């Protein structure tokens, strides 16, 4: 492969055109959740825009947020997610999910998928950071329990990697 | 002698200085000597404050204004970035745009506060020697100033701790410096208030400078019930660092903080023969106007008039203003009950005197903030709302 | 003396001898040391403190103190603790010299550094854990 | 009364208000930290320095006036700006600016400690630390700002806040003393930033470097750097109080050993080879072998005075220490291979070790001459310094099977076929992406915490691109727009241009493609 | 190039530094490094203030304390010495004995006043932005403060110029430093008074900051008739430099100056809503207590308790005090007529309020000076003498 | 009045007070020199530097810190 | 130009040649010179003023300016006058720089030195006489 320049390339210009055609809050929310589910976190579906997805996500965020201030009422900006759910209920729902996880592998995907779906501007900033902080607390306590207990060989199998080379 | 080697300085050792002189070329290898010449100057020429501050934060291109690239090297459990746009509802085309009009990097900041530090102690040694405290009104000194001006330090202390998350979360250098300098000035106000109480205790036997009564007043007295609840929300209720700075400095402290500090304790000190408190309030008010200059540039110049998110930001600033202004009105409604405990002075403590004080605080706030983000406000309605808590 | 020198122990060996002790089996974990290391930034006030306090009354009380010249700073290592009294330094300098003015040129402090009134002390004692 | 009063001249000393600071905090339901942490023990501790706002400003301003007087008046009149040996003047482009981001991230890390602290004295104590790290940031900035005005090569000193983004060495710097602090457990910063960062590595990084600076004619850096460390003892005093509270609580102590060894390896993985390379290879006159500096400051002093003393209270010796010691001896020589081979990506002018330098390397590191020495001498014979040679050692490395990989966790380069330090290549495929890991400690961090380490490397960003196109895009040029800031020699003539780099035809490959 | 020779620095040039290193002995040639070790320290250890100040004046043995010998090299026409014992009636066993308790040589003096200089401008820029001037009493601001507090700068200016001969005539270093520092603080007070008037003019349209009215009041208004005659006498009527310092700082400025500045303008500013003036009076009163500390050590410690001329000096100090106290009493008798022009405030401007103010000034003066030189004074008699000029 | 005022951030520069220094002196019979002189001409002149007490202290202290910094530290 | 050099005129001669002109009859009274001599104390602010103000805009307006290096200070001599603007110096340094802050390193001034607003100027003009 050959990468185009960093800060001005055809992948980013192409994705800005898709963004400009978003005209509603629900459409941008569908567009931003699908984007984060497909291109972000180690459980993304594709790395095809790996060196560009972070800038593209910023431009998607900027569209959804402006569409929120132009369309959504003031109360919906504070108390509700752009999916229509109550922002407080989203926090309680995803907290009870990660505390019910029976392993560090179940807990990490609940936190990762939460940031993919409800990272601002869909969920309000204050409710998100409070929810992300509580999710990260539970994810740390369970990961840092016997951190050296599983050997590297067994830790590679549990992760599910394809070991290509071991010097 | 010593076990290690006494290293010879290359600047002075004849042998090493000769080697260095032989290796240093007799010509400069570039003529561009302006440190970070590429910084966009805010003023007529690029300032040293900008050269030392701007672009210090290593933001990537996916944070507006960042000159770097790539993802962060290490992130929180779950995937939270070291710095990210999720940290605030507001948006901008460049977070680096903010410029403190005082142009305070660290050295000029501590230089100005050192002058205030040393001169304060020279003032107190002379003021105690002057015996000027003898002319102060005793009731104002013991029942109002010591108890309620001491309780006001907790409002200042809470505002300082509100910056703890702001100092970690904000997305640019000049903003981070602005917040931290504004935070120290707030804890300074809390300490300078306690310093005056300790000082008065040295001059008045029986005057108890303990914080028990001020803390009991701050936490249980209904006069500070609205103020305490507002600060607990700005400090611990939210994490949007832009909301914290705005609600703190531009709404609450600009309305309640200004009234309590300037319209009550400083002003009434000059109707009750208090020759000492105006020395301390002069520092807190100077800190306010300096902080206001920086807060104004962040939210008005950069954000409320950002070429792409100006109206987007004013949408949040209006919702923020509407919420915390009601809190500050409810906080001021509780605070004006303190006038039922002060000696009656015409044009200062009567209903007309408090009305003109509230008209000054709200009228100035409309000019300094409300009119700059398009927030309409009826000053006479806000004055009458607070005067509902005033006892005739 | 000796054990508190900058080039003490393995630091004397060079070449193959240094690597043999550096890569020794018994030297792959840290060894508890009851020492402290204090670094003083060179200045007119500090050079007076070095010659007349730590090397005079400081070394008389604690003979194990070592002071090494490191071009821009002073490298001080001693057993137990190292003490510097700012009030004593002020009388020596003939100028106002509080404990905060002392910290102007007191840089590195490998140990439990604290201040007690007008005295600066970096001790090997684990406060909150010992005593 | 109104006639009699005590007219004795009194003020109010700092410790008089400081005794009431603890009472400034009031209890309410939301009075907790905002950041995630696993340490929830009691931390109602006192700070060992009675610092208030006015007194903090008094000490620091007093320090600055002496420092800025020395710089603006004294050393400037002496012309001390251009009295630095060219190798060291180039090395202060990297050291001061890379430390600047470590100081700048320390501002935010200290704010997390400020936010996660529960006692009012520790909140006020960490605010003072927050202010200090801002002072350190502007001080590191002032060194380069001064160097830009009086040193014979201002390029690199003048625009590092953007030209550092070109090279791979800057990548690892954003973790060692940056992301490693602020991106994680908040109260754990008392372990990574303070117990390991400020207590262990600032002493060689900020203080021991001043002796090398003076040795190579640099009296600018000691004026500023020694004044930076005068704040450090107050910083570690805050961190030590928390570690005490963590060690006394058994529920919190079960996480201290793991976080300590993780933080130690995180910081030592970059600090040990990078600064070892900068000290020995970026200087003409040597103070001492870097491995001795490491042994004195990291292994013996910090390891014994801090970790060895805390050993009787559950704090174990870092299990990665043996691997760290192997890095103290060789890893910085391994990094020299990578840093000299990829020199067009940096923002400083490097210098190959001369015959006196090689003798010093082989004497203190037996075997250096047969490995690193023969490589450096061969590169010089191939025209490493000659801009008309069309030779860049990175192409030479790949032509002989000496591929350079970037660790997904630490971002530290690794050349398994040439590295003598601790390291072995592990290449894993996970969800269609290939990752290269180098040690048992970083690999475990990536296997357990993949979402924390998705940092793109220089090859994944520059893949298939020509070398001179990246440099020109990242502004790695001087005022003329064509002459490179970085150079393979420290002389004032025959400076490499974009065309000279272009004739070599270096194109970034995908190192993980062969797997 | 250049016509002259580019001189090589011996500190850095390898050839010259090597030569210098060869000429410098490897050992010190004496172990006494204390600068002027033979100075008798006043306190526990010798201070830098003493080392830099003491014995700088080259006095001969026939001037008490001088370490030199012989006559002066050049004298006035007629034979007046450069410095001589004819310059003052007072006598001492050692003129070098004086020690400023603040231990001010030049550097700490300007360092402390630079802090006041820069912090004043930050206070004014914020105070003007605070708009606190709106609450001041308009009559007090325009008719009393502007006219008569501005007229008081001439009293401060006259005291400053009294030191012109003192700075030339006095016979020791530490005294000369004390006098000059006391002289600059006096002209400072005169300028700071005019500085405040200029500042109010920027905030109040119509407020005339011109010195025309203050000068006409200082020279023709009977309120300052007694003070003006006293300062013209202390400044230009006498040349005994000890008499000038004593009559200036320890009698006139300690009684009239303290009452006008602190008991009138500073105090009444804190009963008339004046939030600006206490910032300026805080500096002049600080200067007074700092000046008093030095004057107290000169006349009480050194002169009034000189082991050989203690009673001899107190004889003149009593004659001086008795004269200039009558002047200051007559100056205060005129000044309390200004209370007939101020708004009546209980406990401050009524007869009882001014009586307690005069008892504070005279009572403190008896303790600070009269009781230290054996000068008997009936405080009640002096209060009644001033209250004779007060209008009921 | 008590509600409206100019809140523009202003101070007072040194030369603003210096322009009124000449008016600080008042005429009286004894306003003469004390020392012997042969020069009794008019000398009502202006000084070429607008120096007041506060500004004098500010510039000189600035000189000292650079000087004493160079000596005590550098 | 040449006449304003530090080693100009008789200062070039040495030995007997220097003494012959030094003790010459026509050189026993002062000769009126319309020149000025300004000495600048070396510092970071002054080294910037020397290189970018007096040697740039100052020499364009006054070509007779001579600047000689004297180890610790700068020796400036010119005809008529020498001007240095503190506001211009402040723009170059990027920090507050008044006319009094300029005087921190302006030492000797052989001539009629004065300040006009924010500009320092040492002129050969006898103010009050010309
Ligand atoms: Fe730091
Ligand atoms: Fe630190």
């Amino acid at each position: 492969a050959k990468r185009e320049p960093i800060h001005d390339n055809s992948i980013r210009t192409e994705w800005e055109a898709k963004i400009a055609k978003l005209t509603s809050v629900d459409q941008a929310t569908k567009f931003i959740q699908d984007f984060r589910l497909a291109y972000t976190s180690p459980f993304r579906k594709s790395y095809d825009i790996d060196v560009d997805y972070q800038y593209i996500e910023r431009k998607i965020e900027e569209k959804l947020s402006v569409l929120k201030t132009e369309k959504l009422p003031v109360a919906d900006l504070i108390t509700k997610a752009t999916t229509g759910e109550d922002a407080a209920a989203v926090e309680a729902t995803w907290i009870a999910k990660i505390k019910a996880a029976k392993s560090k592998y179940e807990a990490e995907r609940i936190h990762i998928e939460f940031r993919q779906l409800y990272k601002p501007p869909v969920l309000p900033v204050n409710v998100f950071l409070r929810t992300d902080a509580a999710l990260g607390t539970v994810l740390m306590e369970i990961r840092n329990t016997d951190y050296y207990g599983t050997p590297l060989e067994g830790l590679r199998k549990e992760r599910g990697v394809k070991v290509l080379h071991l010097q | 002698p010593q076990s290690s080697q006494v290293t010879k300085r290359g600047l002075t050792d004849p042998e090493r200085a000769a080697i260095i002189a032989a290796a240093v070329p007799d010509h400069a290898l570039d003529t561009q000597r302006k440190y970070h010449y590429f910084i966009q100057p805010r003023w007529k020429r690029l300032s040293e404050y900008e050269q030392l501050s701007c672009y210090a934060q290593p933001n990537p291109d996916w944070i507006a204004g960042g000159l770097d690239w790539g993802d962060w090297t290490q992130k929180f459990h779950g995937g939270r970035p070291s710095w990210g746009n999720e940290s605030t509802e507001l948006r901008t085309t460049d977070w680096y745009r903010h410029r403190d009009p005082a142009r305070r990097w660290h050295h000029p900041y501590v230089k100005d506060k050192s002058e205030e530090a040393r001169y304060t102690q020279r003032f107190l040694a002379a003021y105690s020697s002057e015996g000027s405290i003898r002319t102060i009104d005793p009731y104002w000194r013991d029942e109002i100033l010591n108890k309620y001006f001491g309780a006001l330090l907790y409002s200042e202390y809470g505002l300082f701790n509100a910056h703890s998350s702001v100092g970690r979360d904000c997305l640019s250098d000049t903003i981070r410096q602005t917040a931290v300098f504004a935070a120290l000035d707030k804890v300074d106000n809390a300490q300078m208030i306690q310093m005056e109480r300790l000082f008065i205790a040295k001059l008045v036997p029986g005057f108890d400078a303990s914080t028990d009564v001020p803390k009991k007043i701050w936490t249980t007295d209904p006069i500070y019930s609205g103020a305490r609840a507002t600060v607990q929300e700005i400090w611990q209720g939210v994490q949007d660092w832009n909301e914290i700075l705005w609600a703190g400095h531009a709404v609450y402290d600009a309305t309640f903080g200004q009234f309590a500090r300037r319209e009550f304790f400083q002003r009434l000190a000059t109707v009750y023969g208090d020759t000492l408190t105006p020395f301390f309030t002069a520092q807190s008010q100077t800190y306010f106007q300096t902080t206001r200059g920086a807060i104004d540039d962040l939210f008005v110049y950069c954000l409320a008039n950002d070429s792409e998110f100006g109206a987007h930001n004013r949408t949040f600033l209006n919702a923020w203003t509407e919420h915390y202004l009601a809190s500050s009105v409810a906080a001021l409604k509780d605070f004006v009950g303190l006038y039922a405990k002060v000696e009656k002075v015409a044009g200062a403590t009567d209903r007309a005197g408090v009305s003109e004080a509230l008209q000054r605080v709200f009228g100035d706030w409309k000019i300094d903030y409300a009119d700059k983000i398009g927030f309409r406000v009826d000053v006479d309605q806000k004055v009458d709302a607070v005067l509902a808590g005033y006892k005739n | 003396s000796a054990h508190n020198a900058y080039n003490a122990g393995i630091m004397q060996k060079t070449g193959k001898a240094f690597a043999d002790e550096f890569f020794a089996e018994e030297n792959q974990v840290v060894h508890e040391s009851n020492a402290v290391v204090l670094v003083l930034m060179k200045s007119d006030e500090i050079d007076a403190i070095i010659e007349d306090i730590v090397l005079k009354g400081g070394k008389a009380k604690n003979p194990s103190i070592v002071v090494e010249d490191k071009a821009g700073f002073w490298w001080i290592k001693a057993d137990g603790a190292i003490e510097i009294d700012a009030a004593e330094a002020g009388e020596l300098l003939g100028k106002p010299f509080s404990v905060y003015d002392l910290l102007i040129n007191v840089a590195s402090a490998v140990g439990r550094a604290y201040t007690l009134g007008t005295k600066f002390t970096i001790t090997s004692e684990l406060m909150g854990l010992d005593r | 009364d109104a006639l009699k009063v005590n007219r004795a001249p009194v003020g109010v000393e700092p410790q008089e208000v400081h005794k009431w600071l603890q009472s400034f905090n009031w209890d309410f339901k939301e009075n907790r930290t905002k950041y995630p942490t696993k340490y929830h023990m009691a931390n109602e501790t006192k700070e060992q320095f009675k610092v208030i706002a006015k007194e903090y400003a008094r000490m620091e301003a007093a320090k600055d006036e002496r420092q800025f007087g020395t710089l603006l008046d004294g050393l400037t009149r002496l012309g001390a700006g251009n009295k630095v040996h060219p190798r060291w003047g180039e090395t202060m482009k990297v050291i001061s600016n890379f430390l600047e981001v470590g100081e700048y991230n320390a501002i935010a890390a200290s704010a997390m400690l400020w936010d996660s602290a529960t006692a009012a004295e520790q909140k006020n104590g960490y605010l003072a630390q927050v202010l200090d790290e801002i002072r350190h940031t502007h001080q590191c900035a002032f060194i380069n700002h001064y160097y830009s005005k009086h040193y014979h090569d201002p390029a690199g000193h003048n625009d590092a806040r953007r030209t550092r983004a070109i090279g791979p060495l800057w990548k690892g710097m954003k973790r060692v003393f940056a992301d490693g602090f602020i991106s994680g457990d908040a109260v754990e910063c008392s372990v990574n930033l303070q117990l390991v960062g400020e207590a262990c590595f600032t002493n060689p990084l900020i203080v021991a470097v001043t002796e090398w600076a003076s040795a190579n004619g640099d009296e600018i850096t000691p004026t500023v750097f020694l004044s930076v460390e005068t704040d450090e003892l107050r910083h570690m005093a805050n961190g030590y109080q928390t570690v005490v509270s963590i060690a006394n609580d058994p529920a919190s102590a079960k996480f201290l050993n793991t976080d300590l060894n993780n933080a130690f390896w995180t910081q030592q993985k970059y600090f040990t080879p990078v600064l070892g390379y900068l000290f020995e290879y970026g200087s003409k006159f040597k103070v001492e072998p870097w491995v001795k500096t490491w042994n004195r400051w990291v292994y013996e002093d910090w390891g014994g005075i801090w970790i060895g003393r805390l050993g009787k209270y559950g704090v174990e010796s870092p299990a990665s220490l043996r691997d760290a010691k192997r890095d103290a001896y060789w890893a910085h020589h391994d990094l020299a291979l990578a840093a000299y081979a990829m020199w067009p990506l940096g923002f400083a002018r490097l210098a190959l070790p001369d015959e006196e330098d090689q003798a010093w390397f082989e004497a203190n590191y037996p075997g250096w001459a047969d490995h690193y020495g023969k490589i450096f001498n061969e590169w010089k014979k191939l025209g490493y310094e000659d801009p008309k040679s069309g030779f860049i050692p990175y192409q030479w490395l790949l032509a002989n099977g000496h591929d350079v990989y970037i660790d997904r966790v630490s971002q530290v380069p690794f050349i398994p076929s040439l590295a003598k330090g601790t390291g072995s290549l592990r290449v894993h495929e996970f969800n269609g992406k290939k990752h290269s890991l180098t040690d048992d400690w970083g690999e475990r961090q990536w296997l357990i915490e993949p979402e924390r380490y998705e940092c793109h490397n220089v090859f994944e960003q520059y893949e298939g691109r020509e070398l001179s196109e990246v440099i020109a895009e990242g502004h790695g040029v001087r005022s003329d727009g064509k002459t490179l800031i970085a150079q393979p020699h420290t002389r004032g003539d025959n400076l490499w241009t974009l065309e000279d780099i272009k004739r070599a035809g270096c194109v970034f490959p995908d190192p993980l493609a062969k797997f």
